[PDB]
């Protein structure tokens, strides 16, 4: 047969315009396609999308960023009021630590 | 409004979060004292574990023998 | 791997003949019976581990 | 062959499997593992041609020189200690035979080559039985006298066995073939954390049964013993061959699937006690095993291989016998390792 | 190696001594449960797809009795697995109990005592 | 047998050069020995003349690659005075592949070998050094 | 008529039903996490007149 | 030079050779008892001399 | 954090009960509804991390990327449904199993508390991937692809897990948060070296570091559409996210160890950007420069400093977007072409002007144009490389003109120019593939409005 086996022809690929010039390239039933489209466009850019930045936007401040800049603001105050250091280089009183009997 | 809606205060995790790490700690320290109970009564042989089958003494007969040394 | 059916049920299939100082008939007794006598009664019930020390 | 003569036989083989499994008794453990010979030589014959009587002519050779090695070792235990009892084995020479001839009866390496030309040589049905059934005996005994073997003999036969199934098994187009070499590697996985936990052996040992018989039922459910004829079952049964592919899945040790748990377990335990170089080589050299399930896989059930004309006459029928453990067997071998902890159970 | 073959008292082939009594049983929706019932509810599945019958539809006397038979199993696996552990729990608690010069209570010290070297990461 | 493993072992390190190339050429020979055996048991020869020169080839070959790896390792270790070093057993295993790819003639051999038997015989320094166990004695 | 419209749309309801068994799960494993409920040095508290506990 | 060719001559194509070449060597058997029981004998003799003796 | 976990588990059923003409309909709504519920995790605190369960936990570090995996579904969802149109029911609704199946790995591998669990679903996230590439791939080398995906990753992995089970033997747990709290110094010996390797490999060959990354371009252009977008986007950062957490029992031995990962992640960079100014191939190039940027993100994470974290985090969430949305773009012409030579269909602005402002704007987010996202982890990767060691602005600096050089240069070949006389089939763009690319792109710049939601725990 000068062929090595029976195989189908390689077919032609089916252009969506052809049958329905406006096919929005979701499926080829016209309706499933529209509803498709009518779906992905409300869920995706109207819900997800606008409600979730909103809501992302105004998240509470979990994070304590207010609080830290609130508590801060006391500290200087009192310390500058007081004439002490902003800031010790100790973040641990000394007297809680016992360093070794001896270094030689 | 999102606050009250969505989510609770910080003690709650805070203090589920002492609860985890409690479980966990006396998970691990019970992992570390089961591998040392293993590992010496596998060496001594005088625990519950690791105790291999010998003789049953129950199998000796202890009647006279047709000679008196047995 | 050991499944003990003859000790769960009493049956004694085999342990007749596993020990040279177990009710011979004519009570014959073992060229070393005493000793095996003497080594199992040490090693019962403590397990094999201690017995062979 | 009769069927009750049939039925005689397989009791016979069950029976001497049963009397090595319940005996304290070294003789009694002897017998049993003859009985089981005896009656399983004519199960391979049970469909005779020239391969299938070359088959259970060397299986027999075999299985006789490791039974005389067996029986050796007894009677030199027996001299240096009048102890007739399955225990710590009180010679180190008797000990060495008795690994050597319980290696020779499971098919560790290098004691190997008859495991493939037994299984190529009989039918489906016998190298289920073979691959399957024939294991527990002499794993139960090396189970009881785990105390006193020689840990450097076992781990050098295990490594080589999961060395020299995965190469094997690279080689190979006949299923059955594929199956030999497998049986090799997980044999030499069992064997590999026997002197740690006899738990962990018992657990593999399941966990490879199950598989085995899923994928064995699966060949014959789709009567296919290449390559070859193995790549036409898409066009006849389609969910086959996508069980085929989920169970070789399994098979090769891929999480989540059920054969990632022993492998797992056992190198957890290895790294237990110290023991770190063996587990990392064992799942180095199971990627091989794991290389050729992806090729049966690639062959099977992943790509459409062509086809035949006569098949069409082949879609108006339907199969006839129905195994019935089968899904149950494939849903085991695939979902069981959330499963896991209940491991606890077998010790 | 074998741990509690051996272990004094064990009757060779109960699967569920008299002391498992003692425990509380795993409650009927234990999640485990669940899952053995889902492992039945897949093997019946399966059966339906391997004989070519409609999967979800074909025999549901088949599928409740498969779901049944591994909620079954599961129950009494789950028993003995927990009566398993149990039993390791206790004795690991006595020979800890009963040696306890191999395991010493040693003085608890303060991260203001204990010297840490400073490794900086730069 | 581990007599001749002993003997290698005792020897320490950088000292005694001749002696432990000797021990090393032993433990080569050995191993040529038995690989020689079961290529004959599973690979007949056709004749007795050529069964004996495959095992004197083989044997000849892991006599070789032992020799040259454990004269190379002492004199490079007894050099640098640089005992308990993964270096010396580097240079010691690419030696005894380059020489196992002069025994075969090939350049591809030479230096695959020359890199694996020096990362094998590092490691196992480094095994030795810290007590890396390949079969662990069970304790659990 | 709505027998058909529910035999072609019953399938939307799965997922609503998963998320709120999804939370209701999730209110369960919180359940069993009281050990320390109002017994931490930094959020330990006198209880008011009424209520019984300071978080579910 | 480096990525089509050795990269992958190191890693992977190293790796399939020496698998193809182990599975060839380990497979290539003629089906004869006579050789591989006298590789049984062999390794028994190896057995009883390497371990066994070291006890 | 169930709440998400059971709607995907019911995904699974309500594909596979769906009518045969409304399967994508209903896996990409609820797909979508489970990306909004999943929003709700990027409420993060300051301290600690949201503690749900024995199980299960999130972090500011591993929210992100749910919300990426949660959000991408629906994106493949919705490319997958153009090339399997011809395809039966059944394989339709397999295929939409596997990407399930992928998204729910990947949602509890992100959480996991233990790292034996983390491992486990890391590992299970192989086969539907896998599957789907030796399935519905196109050609025939993508079972070559296939094999290579998978050993790689094995070969890696393997070690990892004996690490692991090995650590749990010495300090008796593999809880994260009892690992962070009870954390101890590593020694210099040979044992910790080995350790430290067998931890951080696994990671290395998921990223790819360079010279382990030739499973990328295989893997990477012969899977479909959908694959290639869930590797280069999602599978891509395990390695990153993995390497974060194990970092953490690892110091101070990884001053020592990182060098020669750090020189080959930098020449790297340097020689794969390289390679991506000659590649006749459209999805080769975009491989090679997810290879470059995961580059980065390994010096990023080895440095080990905090901007370095930030910066890696930030980069992982912008190259998973990006690549996603270049992967797409191409896909565009391929489907109308079929082929996927870059030089057989050019002058594509003059016949798809839309589709040509979408690979502008895809091609200017590639060279990090500021202030986009992918400009702020870059910089915050290079300050800290620079803190690091002056030098290395020097290599850094290079990468930063190549890359542009060949972004733009895909830019050039492919829209500008004349058309190719003979193609006469490019038909105009459907509402399907504008709307994939929109919601590419859009969160990109929504997320530049906010940073701070992506910049990690280390803020
Ligand atoms: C982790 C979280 C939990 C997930 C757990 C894991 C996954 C689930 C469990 C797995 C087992 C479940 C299903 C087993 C039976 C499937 C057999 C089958 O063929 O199915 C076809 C069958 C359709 O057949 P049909 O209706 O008779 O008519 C069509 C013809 O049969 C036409 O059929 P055909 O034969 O002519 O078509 C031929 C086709 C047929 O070939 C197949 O269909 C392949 C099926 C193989 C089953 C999987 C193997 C065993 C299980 C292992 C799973 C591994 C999971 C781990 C991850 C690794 C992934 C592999 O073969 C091919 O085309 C070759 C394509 C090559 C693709 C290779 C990929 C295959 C592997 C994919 C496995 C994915 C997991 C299973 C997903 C479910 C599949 C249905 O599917 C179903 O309808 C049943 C599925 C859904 C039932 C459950 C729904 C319950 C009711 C809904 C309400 C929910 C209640 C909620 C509670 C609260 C109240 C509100
Ligand atoms: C408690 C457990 C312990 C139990 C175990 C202990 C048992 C001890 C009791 C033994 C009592 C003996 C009673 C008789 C036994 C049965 C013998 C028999 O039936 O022969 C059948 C067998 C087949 O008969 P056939 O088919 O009718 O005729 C075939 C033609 O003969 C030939 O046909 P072809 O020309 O076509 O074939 C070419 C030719 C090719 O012949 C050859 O290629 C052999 C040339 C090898 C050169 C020798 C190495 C020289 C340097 C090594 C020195 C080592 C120490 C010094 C250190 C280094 C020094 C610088 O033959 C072969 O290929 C056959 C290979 C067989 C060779 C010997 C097998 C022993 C193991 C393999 C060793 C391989 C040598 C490597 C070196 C290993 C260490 C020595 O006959 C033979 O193979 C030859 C006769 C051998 C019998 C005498 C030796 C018996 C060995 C017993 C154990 C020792
Ligand atoms: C992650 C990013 C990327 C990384 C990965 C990618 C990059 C790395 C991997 C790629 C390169 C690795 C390949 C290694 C060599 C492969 C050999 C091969 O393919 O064999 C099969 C292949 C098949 O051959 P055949 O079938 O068996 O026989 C037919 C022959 O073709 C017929 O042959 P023929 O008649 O034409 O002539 C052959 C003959 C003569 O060949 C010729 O006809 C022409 C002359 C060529 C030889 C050049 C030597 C003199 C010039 C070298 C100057 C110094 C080196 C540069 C450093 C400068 C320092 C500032 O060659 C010889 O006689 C061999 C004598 C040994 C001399 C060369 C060995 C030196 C080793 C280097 C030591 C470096 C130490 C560390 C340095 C630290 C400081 C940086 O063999 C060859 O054809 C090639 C022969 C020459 C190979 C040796 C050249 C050495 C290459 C550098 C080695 C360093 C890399 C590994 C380092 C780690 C090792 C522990
Ligand atoms: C700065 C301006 C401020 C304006 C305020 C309001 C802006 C709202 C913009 C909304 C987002 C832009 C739209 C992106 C998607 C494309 C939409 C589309 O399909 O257009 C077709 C649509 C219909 O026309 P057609 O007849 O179909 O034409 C189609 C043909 O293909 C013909 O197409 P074509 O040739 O017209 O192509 C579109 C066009 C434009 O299309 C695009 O390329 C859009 C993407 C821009 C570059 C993206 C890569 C860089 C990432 C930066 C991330 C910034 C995020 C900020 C927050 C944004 C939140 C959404 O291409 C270009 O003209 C080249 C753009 C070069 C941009 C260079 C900007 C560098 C940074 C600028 C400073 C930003 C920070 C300011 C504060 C600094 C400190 C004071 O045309 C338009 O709607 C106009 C396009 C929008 C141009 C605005 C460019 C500036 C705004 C940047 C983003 C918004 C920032 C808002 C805050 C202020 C900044
Ligand atoms: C087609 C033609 C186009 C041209 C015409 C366009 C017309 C104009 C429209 C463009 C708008 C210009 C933008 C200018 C900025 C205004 C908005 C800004 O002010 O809001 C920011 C807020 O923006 C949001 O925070 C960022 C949006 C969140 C992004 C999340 C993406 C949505 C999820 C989708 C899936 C994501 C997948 C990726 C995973 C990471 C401010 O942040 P913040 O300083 O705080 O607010 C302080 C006060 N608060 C806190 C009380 C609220
Ligand atoms: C891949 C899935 C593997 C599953 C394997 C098959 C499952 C179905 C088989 C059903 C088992 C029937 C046993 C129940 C009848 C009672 C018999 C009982 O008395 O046996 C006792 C013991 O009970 C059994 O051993 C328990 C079997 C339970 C097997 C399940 C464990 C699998 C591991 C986790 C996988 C997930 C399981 C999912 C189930 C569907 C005897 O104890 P003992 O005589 O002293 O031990 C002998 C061995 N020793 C001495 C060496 C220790
Ligand atoms: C000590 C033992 C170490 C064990 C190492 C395990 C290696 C795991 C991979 C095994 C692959 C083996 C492939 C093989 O040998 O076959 C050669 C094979 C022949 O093709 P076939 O499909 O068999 O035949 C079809 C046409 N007749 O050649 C090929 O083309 C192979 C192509 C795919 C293989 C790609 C593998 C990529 C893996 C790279 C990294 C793996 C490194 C493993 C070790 C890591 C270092 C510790
Ligand atoms: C596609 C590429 C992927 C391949 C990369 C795979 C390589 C991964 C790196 C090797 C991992 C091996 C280590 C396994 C886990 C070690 C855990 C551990 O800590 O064990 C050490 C021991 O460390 C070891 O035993 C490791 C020895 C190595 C054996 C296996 C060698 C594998 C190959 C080594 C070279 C490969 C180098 C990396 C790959 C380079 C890229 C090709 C401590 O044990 P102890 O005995 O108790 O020590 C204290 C008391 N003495």
């Amino acid at each position: 047969p000068t062929i090595r086996l029976q195989e189908d022809p390689d077919p032609e690929d089916e252009n969506l315009y052809e049958k329905n010039p406006d096919s929005h390239g979701y499926d080829k039933d016209p309706i499933v396609d529209l509803w498709n489209m009518r779906v992905v466009f409300f869920f995706g850019f109207s819900i997800v999308l606008v409600l979730g930045s909103t809501f992302v936007a105004y998240l509470p401040d979990y994070r304590m960023q207010e609080w830290a800049r609130r508590e801060a603001e006391r500290l200087v105050k009192y310390r500058e009021a007081n004439g002490l250091p902003l800031m010790e280089s100790n973040c641990f009183d000394p007297n809680k630590i016992q360093l070794p009997e001896d270094e030689d | 409004w999102i606050a009250r809606t969505f989510y609770d205060g910080p003690e709650k995790n805070y203090e589920k979060t002492m609860a985890i790490l409690q479980i966990e700690a006396e998970k691990a320290e019970l992992r570390l004292k089961e591998l040392e109970v293993r590992r010496l009564m596998r060496a001594r042989g005088d625990g519950p574990w690791y105790q291999y089958p010998t003789i049953d003494k129950a199998l000796i007969d202890h009647s006279p023998k047709t000679t008196p040394d047995n | 791997p050991f499944f003990d059916v003859q000790k769960r049920l009493g049956l004694d299939l085999d342990r007749w003949m596993t020990i040279q100082s177990a009710e011979q008939p004519h009570k014959i007794p073992g060229r070393c019976h005493a000793f095996e006598k003497e080594w199992i009664e040490c090693a019962h019930g403590i397990g094999g581990i201690r017995a062979e020390k | 062959m009769n069927p009750i003569i049939y039925t005689t036989l397989i009791m016979t083989v069950m029976s001497g499997t049963m009397l090595v499994m319940i005996s304290s008794h070294w003789l009694l453990i002897w017998i049993g593992f003859e009985m089981n010979l005896l009656a399983m030589i004519p199960v391979l014959m049970k469909n005779f041609n020239p391969r299938a009587t070359e088959a259970a002519t060397k299986y027999f050779l075999t299985q006789a020189t490791a039974s005389m090695m067996l029986m050796m070792a007894i009677i030199i235990n027996l001299l240096y200690s009048g102890q007739w009892t399955i225990t710590k084995m009180f010679n180190p020479v008797a000990m060495t035979m008795m690994t050597m001839a319980l290696a020779m009866k499971l098919g560790l390496s290098p004691f190997h080559f008859w495991v493939p030309e037994v299984t190529q040589g009989i039918s489906l049905q016998a190298g289920l039985l073979l691959l399957t059934w024939q294991k527990l005996a002499p794993l139960s005994v090396l189970c009881q006298i785990s105390q006193s073997i020689n840990p450097n003999l076992m781990l050098t036969m295990a490594m080589l066995s999961i060395l020299i199934g995965g190469w094997g098994g690279l080689n190979q187009t006949q299923l059955r073939k594929i199956m030999a070499y497998s049986s090799i590697a997980h044999m030499g996985w069992m064997t590999a954390v026997l002197p740690y936990n006899t738990t962990m052996t018992i657990l593999n040992l399941l966990i490879y049964i199950t598989m085995t018989l899923a994928m064995f039922m699966l060949l014959i459910h789709s009567s296919a013993t290449t390559t070859l004829s193995l790549s036409h079952t898409w066009n006849k049964m389609p969910v086959i061959t996508s069980l085929m592919m989920v169970t070789l899945l399994s098979m090769g040790g891929l999480p989540p699937l059920s054969g990632f748990m022993p492998k797992w377990m056992i190198i957890q335990e290895m790294t237990k006690n110290e023991s770190i170089i063996m587990p990392t080589l064992m799942a180095m050299t199971a990627l091989l095993n794991l290389y050729f399930y992806m090729r049966l896989a690639y062959s099977s059930s992943l790509t459409m291989f062509p086809s035949t004309n006569n098949m069409k006459m082949k879609w108006q029928f339907e199969h006839t016998k129905q195994m019935k453990l089968l899904p149950t067997m494939i849903v085991l071998s695939t979902l069981v390792l959330p499963m896991t902890p209940a491991l606890s159970s077998l010790n | 190696m074998t741990m509690m073959s051996g272990r004094p008292g064990r009757v060779p082939l109960q699967f569920l001594p008299n002391e498992a009594r003692s425990l509380p049983p795993p409650k009927l929706t234990d999640p485990r449960l669940v899952y053995m019932g889902f492992l039945g509810y897949c093997s019946g599945l399966i059966d339906n797809a391997i004989r070519r019958r409609p999967v979800v539809s074909a025999g549901l006397h088949r599928q409740l009795l498969y779901v049944t038979s591994f909620v079954f199993f599961g129950y009494y696996l789950l028993k003995r697995q927990d009566y398993m552990y149990a039993l390791r729990d206790h004795d690991m608690f006595a020979y800890v109990k009963s040696h306890p010069e191999d395991f010493p209570e040693k003085d608890k010290k303060t991260y203001g005592e204990i010297l840490e070297e400073f490794h900086p990461v730069r | 047998a581990k007599t001749l493993l002993h003997k290698y072992s005792d020897i320490p390190e950088g000292t005694e050069c001749h002696r432990k190339a000797y021990a090393s050429t032993s433990i080569g020979g050995a191993t040529g020995l038995i690989v020689s055996a079961y290529s004959i048991a599973l690979k007949p020869p056709a004749s007795f003349l050529e069964g004996v020169a495959r095992t004197g080839r083989y044997t000849f070959t892991s006599a070789a690659i032992g020799a040259i790896f454990g004269l190379t390792s002492c004199i490079s270790a007894q050099v640098r005075e640089k005992p308990d070093d993964p270096l010396n057993y580097f240079i010691g295993g690419c030696a005894g592949g380059l020489t196992l790819g002069a025994r075969t003639r090939s350049y591809g051999i030479g230096a695959a070998a020359c890199a694996y038997m020096g990362l094998t015989a590092a490691l196992v320094k480094m095994g030795q050094l810290e007590g890396w166990q390949v079969f662990a004695e069970p304790k659990v | 008529n709505v027998l058909q419209i529910v035999r072609d749309h019953w399938v939307h309801i799965l997922v609503p039903v998963g998320f709120v068994f999804g939370c209701y799960l999730d209110r369960r494993s919180d359940e069993k996490l009281t050990a320390f409920r109002n017994k931490s040095l930094l959020f330990k508290r006198e209880l008011r007149p009424n209520e019984e506990v300071t978080w579910k | 030079l480096l990525d089509l060719i050795w990269l992958e001559t190191i890693l992977p194509k190293t790796t399939s050779f020496i698998q193809m070449k182990m599975s060839i060597m380990v497979s290539n058997q003629k089906g004869l008892i006579k050789l591989y029981f006298l590789s049984f004998l062999i390794t028994i003799m190896i057995s009883m001399t390497l371990f066994n003796y070291h006890e | 954090m169930l709440k998400i976990i059971i709607p995907t588990t019911m995904l699974l059923p309500m594909t596979w009960m769906s009518k045969h003409n409304m399967i994508w309909i209903n896996a990409t709504v609820h797909s979508l509804l489970i990306s909004l519920i999943s929003l709700s995790l990027l409420n993060q605190l300051g301290e600690n991390s949201l503690n749900f369960s024995l199980t299960f936990f999130s972090d500011s570090l591993s929210a992100p990327l749910l919300v990426l995996t949660t959000w991408l579904l629906p994106l493949m969802l919705m490319a997958s449904q153009s090339h399997l149109s011809k395809e039966t029911t059944t394989r339709k609704k397999l295929y939409i199993t596997m990407l399930i199946l992928l998204q729910l790995f990947l949602i509890m591998t992100f959480t996991a508390t233990e790292l034996i669990l983390f491992y486990i679903l890391f590992e299970a996230t192989l086969v539907p991937t896998l599957i789907i590439i030796t399935r519905w791939g196109n050609q025939t080398e993508r079972l070559n692809a296939g094999l290579y995906f998978l050993f790689y990753t094995l070969a890696g992995s393997l070690p990892l897990l004996v690490a692991l089970v090995y650590i749990q033997n010495t300090t008796g747990s593999l809880n994260f948060l009892i690992i962070h709290y009870w954390s101890h110094p590593l020694s210099n010996s040979w044992s910790n070296i080995f350790m430290w390797l067998a931890c951080i490999m696994a990671f290395m060959v998921k990223m790819p570091l360079y010279g382990l990354h030739l499973w990328l371009p295989k893997a990477h252009v012969e899977a479909p559409i959908a694959g290639s977008m869930v590797l280069a986007a999602v599978l891509l950062k395990l390695g990153g996210y993995g390497m974060m957490r194990i970092t953490t029992i690892l110091n101070p031995l990884t001053n020592y160890m990182a060098y020669p990962f750090l020189m080959l992640s930098m020449w790297g960079m340097i020689m794969t950007s390289s390679i991506c100014l000659r590649q006749t191939d459209l999805k080769s190039l975009i491989a090679y420069s997810s290879v470059s940027h995961m580059a980065l993100v390994i010096v990023a994470i080895m440095i080990q400093t905090p901007w370095s974290f930030m910066g890696a985090t930030a980069l992982m969430i912008a190259h998973g977007l990006t690549s996603s949305m270049l992967f797409c773009l191409a896909n565009t012409n391929y489907e109308r072409v079929h082929s996927r030579t870059m030089i057989l269909a050019r002058g594509l602005q003059t016949l798809l002007p839309l589709m040509a402002t979408w690979w502008l704007v895809a091609s200017l987010t590639n060279l990090a144009l500021p202030p986009s996202i992918n400009l702020i982890g870059e910089l915050f990767i290079i300050t800290a490389s620079f803190s690091w060691s002056n030098i290395t602005i020097i290599l850094m600096g290079m990468n930063m003109m190549i890359t542009a050089l060949y972004s733009l240069y895909m830019l050039i070949t492919t829209q500008r120019g004349k058309y190719t006389h003979h193609i006469n089939n490019i038909k105009p763009s459907f509402t399907r593939e504008n709307a994939l690319m929109a919601l590419h792109i859009l969160p990109l710049l929504l997320l530049t409005l906010n940073p701070k939601m992506i910049l990690g725990p280390l803020y």
